[PDB]
């Protein structure tokens, strides 16, 4: 009479990997990389914002293209790709700056700066933009002489944040057709733009010939003054920002779906996954398991497999 | 493993046995039969459990974008990102690899251990009853029906109700 | 534990042991009795004191300013800095929890296996004058007082002397 | 009969930690890895500080009033402060990052004459918003001004070579007036030009009349090297020149100074003082510092696992 | 180390021991004799040579410059260079400290494990033949030749052939 | 009476290695981990290397003389030296190690010209910086100047498409003139404007006079896609445009090379031989690497725990 002792054992046993032996068969295991992709932007529970053809930084200068979000809401911004920020030619200063502090603003509110204007026009349009036939950027002023050729007077503007957050405040330098063209919108003789709060100062002059709308901007704290002097090539602004809150940014070409929860957003979609590694993209936002080069890495839950 | 039971002394595994990971295969006058050990098989189902409460399901920090794929930023900057993705990808790489490898050796280890520790759990049951053949058996020197294997895996084996009889069956020429 | 003597088959541990990790209880005709053995104490000790002297004391990298709290820096390489930061916080916290967390197995284990090991040179030193009672203990089947209690700590018990009286106590 | 028990130790009340298996398993004695004590002060023992308080670290090189006891200095440990401030009239220095981080770790600066005389036009430009006494400027630099208001200043040269066994920080101004007449009030008519030549540097400046300010640009000239200006107004030219000492760290810090104890790591609220591998007190630290982990706690076993009655 | 064999109850190494890692030393009427175990001694072999695999000759991660020897860069973006690059050497520094001394731990441990399986082994084979003399000696209590030392360590050892012998030579009572 | 005893096998002397519990433990066989024996050289066999020489990257692609011998090259492995220069007239690459980084993966560099023909204007604009077979200019580039001292530069538009599958190098220079007066010499009086166009990029460029000095500026142009250039003066032509070849490593280093060796693994002090996971030669490296620690040797034990005879 005997008692034998023993351990279970299957046939089909999972090859894993030890310290000192590859492919060593166990019982059971389990996946520790992520390779399910969801190809779908997964906004359950957000607030979404999908700017489509407009640019992130085109909803504070506001073309045509982003009359829909001269002031959004939202904890989740999607770029698209065929996002564009301008109409007539030009960029914005540190853009990529702007794009990074304008994805997790939460979305813009918009405060009139209260600037108003005599001696000059302040109807200046381009066919660039049209919007019904030519007109300009929304929150901003095209500022040029009363007639062809007249003298555009020296000019002072000054703005106080009353807001108890920072206001962002955007303003352009026009770079005209031609010096031709720059004496025509203006007057003649060389144009400087300054800008001064108490912690910024910047000059600008203008550089004819080359037809473009470059913008610039500052953060201007609580109780804090901008001030604008200038006397010609100016785009004044006529709205200031201020964020909302928080939001995360993304890029995708991704559909959006409402359906499903997701914290983790890259190009192709989103990662839903408890699995502490993934495979599917190097570049995440959000809450992520972190990218390895493996496909595959199993974590043996059972003892070695020996069979008869 | 390290502890010489499991791929070892003990042959191979059983495929009958399905209700755990350990257990008992007893011959005696009234036949064979085999039952499982909750108390071994649970201890080493926990111990596996932990390993995935640590890997699984863990909160995550967040992270921003830093480059843009629609249109490219100062190409300096680009490099450096680069540079440094590829690093941070590396030793994610390696400890991910390094992990997995080194809780496998553990895990085959543990069961390991928990099969010798019932195996010596049982030899001390036993006393002088008792001897081992070597491949994981134990040869009972008495009659012991098939109530008498229960309380072996019991832990209600009383050894001084057999060792009178065990002792002459292990001394006879 | 990995060896199945501290937490296995050793039912708990001594709260009146104050002199060392491990030790004897012995009960003869003068009475109980507990003393600690040094050598299988300053293993585990030394062990410890070896990981400790590891972690403990490191000299470090020196590591400069890269950024700017009352002059910021453009937003572009401020976020690369802080995204990088925020990577290595989640290399090291990953690390520190993966270290200390290995580190503690092993420290538990290792004691677990000192304890295992004393049973062991205790079990081979007794010879056929005990058995094992299962549950740490040595049942002795000859007349053993304080002076032969003593033996068997300090590795000074001859089997010899007693074979013969416990081979008979043995078989009854 | 007679029995011998082998057994081990355990407490009333042991500590609970992490191990690879288990979450809260209790052992005998544990030890703390992560540092959370936090000294609310710059130690500076052993060590040669450098409060720069008002003044900025960029203004030790030109000397606005509040950077006159900083215009030479010497020391391992340089601590800017919030309230520190480059310039008095409005400017800019050219890559300013840049420079603050070549001079956190010079070990503070000596500084040189750079024989510069003049003759035929004024040297003694001053401004209100530098006030020493009244009206005063930039210590380390010499406001150039034509003899009188609207006089045309001379098309001139100067040159400097680098005599020492190091790189000579050389900087200048550049001054762009109020308006077009205010600079013809004090240089001549016309354009004005500025170039800066060295054998690794050659750089040209106009003035923008409109901006009211002063722009600051600097080089390093090697060993041997000569830095050639050749100016007709609008230049602030340097009088002295800096050399670096040694080396030293810089920390940014709201912490008071303490020279009672000793540390080697610094942050935005004090000095870390541990043997310790971790520490969850700043992410953002300088000097030789634990690793920072987001953990407030990882205690590592010290003693067995605890089973008691 | 963890199992007591290796610098525990044996004493020391044989380092007449030069064809194998584990071995047998007999004693007997016809004197003197070691042998090495084969069979212990590859299993501690191949396991060894595994962490070895897994280390020595693993693909290289690929590295390009960011940096410039000859034009120095910028300042500021080659201090965040070479902070990142500092920080790169800091876990790398601490991974390879770490992998080498947990595996050195394991490597020990093993060797001192295979040890004890192969001691354990012949202390099962020889049944109530022997006793431990707590060395690493086993005493046998019957006669013992060249060709039985040698059933022994290729594992062919019969106890049934000795017990009679054996057991009175034991069990020294009435 | 008859008795047998197992053991293991031990050493006179063995290797101190570190645990997780002790420093300097004995082991009867260990092996090095870190890597510290460096060869002086860059080892070349089985590549086809590129030694730079006198001539810097960036100088490839805008020819100065010294980069006569490497206007158009081949290889995966190009070895850049300290001595090396990119330019002859005074004057930067903006974005410089962007487009070093660039050309030392290209696997070299392959010319074609542009096509463009100029009229009213001269195109022999040269200088003694740059003497080379008369005092020429640089060898891909063309310096356009007005008909006679002083006469008005034409405003002038120059466009270029990309007739291949991959991305064109696109390079071109604004110049600043020595004076005011030096400008009006060669490209008349007034305002001048350089225009750089494709669908990807945009830039306008003012010279800026005082500094002799040709600044070079440069883009990558997508295949099919056009680079318009709009100009009255300053402007320094490009003739040929760049294209890459495939892979390459880029080396900056002063050792000299060696073709009866191979490597993987490059840096300034030569070459890194190892199959060892680290290394602790150098932390700038190229190519295939065991990573760089601090460590000067980390011993892996191979054999068990060595305890000699007492
Ligand atoms: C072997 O491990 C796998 C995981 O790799 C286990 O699969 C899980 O099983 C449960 C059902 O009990 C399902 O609800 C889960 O969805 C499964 N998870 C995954 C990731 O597949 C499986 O249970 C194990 N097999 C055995 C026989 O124990
Ligand atoms: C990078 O991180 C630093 C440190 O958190 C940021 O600076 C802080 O910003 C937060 C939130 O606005 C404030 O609470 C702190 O007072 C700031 N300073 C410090 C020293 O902590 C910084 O904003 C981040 N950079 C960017 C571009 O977002
Ligand atoms: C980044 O680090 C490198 C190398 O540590 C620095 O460059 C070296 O500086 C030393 C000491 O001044 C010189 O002797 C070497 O010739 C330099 N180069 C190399 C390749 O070692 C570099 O200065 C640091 N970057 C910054 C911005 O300070
Ligand atoms: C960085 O990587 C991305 C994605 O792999 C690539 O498109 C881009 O060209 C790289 N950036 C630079 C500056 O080389
Ligand atoms: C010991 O290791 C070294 C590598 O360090 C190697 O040369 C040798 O093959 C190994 N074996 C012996 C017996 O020395
Ligand atoms: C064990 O560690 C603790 C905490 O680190 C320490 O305070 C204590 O002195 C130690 N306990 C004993 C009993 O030595």
């Amino acid at each position: 009479d005997k008692i034998c002792l023993g351990h279970h054992a299957v046939a089909n046993g999972t090859k894993v990997n030890t310290l000192t032996e590859r492919g060593i068969e166990v019982v059971n295991a389990t996946e520790t990389v992520e390779t399910t992709n969801i190809k779908k932007i997964c906004t359950q529970g957000k607030r979404p914002t999908d700017l489509g053809q407009c640019g992130l930084l085109g909803t504070l200068i506001g073309p045509p293209q982003c009359d829909q979000f001269l002031e959004f809401s939202s904890d989740l911004i999607i770029e698209r790709r065929e996002g564009t920020d301008i109409c007539y030619p030009g960029r914005f200063t540190n853009e990529e700056s702007l794009r990074q502090i304008l994805r997790r603003s939460g979305g813009i509110g918009k405060e009139s700066m209260g600037f108003t204007y005599s001696g000059i026009r302040t109807n200046g349009a381009t066919s660039a933009c049209t919007r019904s036939g030519s007109s300009f950027y929304a929150e901003m002023k095209w500022l040029l002489s009363n007639s062809d050729n007249a003298a555009f007077p020296q000019m002072t503007k000054a703005y106080r944040n009353p807001r108890n957050k920072p206001a962002l405040i955007i303003w352009g330098v026009h770079h005209s057709e031609s010096v031709s063209e720059q004496t025509k919108l203006y007057g003649s003789g060389n144009k400087l733009i300054t800008v001064r709060s108490s912690k910024y100062q910047q000059s600008f002059t203008p550089n004819p010939g080359a037809r473009r709308i470059d913008f610039h901007w500052l953060l201007l704290d609580p109780n804090d003054t901008v001030t604008f002097t200038f006397n010609g090539a100016f785009i004044a602004p006529d709205r200031t920002s201020f964020f909302r809150g928080e939001s995360l940014g993304v890029q995708s070409d991704a559909p959006l779906d409402s359906s499903c929860r997701g914290d983790c957003f890259h190009s192709g979609g989103t990662i839903v996954s408890s699995l502490p590694f993934q495979n599917i993209n190097s570049r995440t936002v959000g809450k992520c398991p972190r990218y390895v080069k493996q496909k595959s890495l199993l974590l043996a839950t059972g003892m070695r497999n020996v069979p008869e | 493993g390290l502890f010489g039971a499991i791929a070892g002394f003990i042959e191979n595994g059983w495929e009958g046995l399905i209700n755990g990971w350990y257990g008992f295969r007893h011959q005696n006058a009234q036949g064979e039969g085999t039952a499982a050990d909750y108390k071994s098989t649970q201890s080493a189902i926990d111990q596996i459990t932990g390993k995935l409460n640590r890997l699984i399901g863990k909160t995550n920090q967040q992270f921003e974008l830093i480059d843009n794929e629609f249109n490219e930023i100062e190409q300096q900057i680009g490099n450096v990102i680069n540079w440094t993705r590829d690093a941070m990808t590396e030793i994610w790489s390696y400890n991910a690899e390094l992990l997995v490898a080194m809780e496998n050796q553990h895990t085959i280890d543990l069961a390991d251990s928990e099969m010798s520790k019932l195996y010596e759990r049982v030899k001390k049951q036993l006393r002088e009853n008792a001897e081992e053949d070597g491949t994981g058996c134990f040869e009972i020197f008495h009659k012991c029906d098939d109530q008498c294997m229960e309380s072996i895996r019991n832990n209600t084996y009383d050894h001084t109700q057999y060792r009178t009889e065990s002792l002459q069956n292990r001394i006879q020429i």
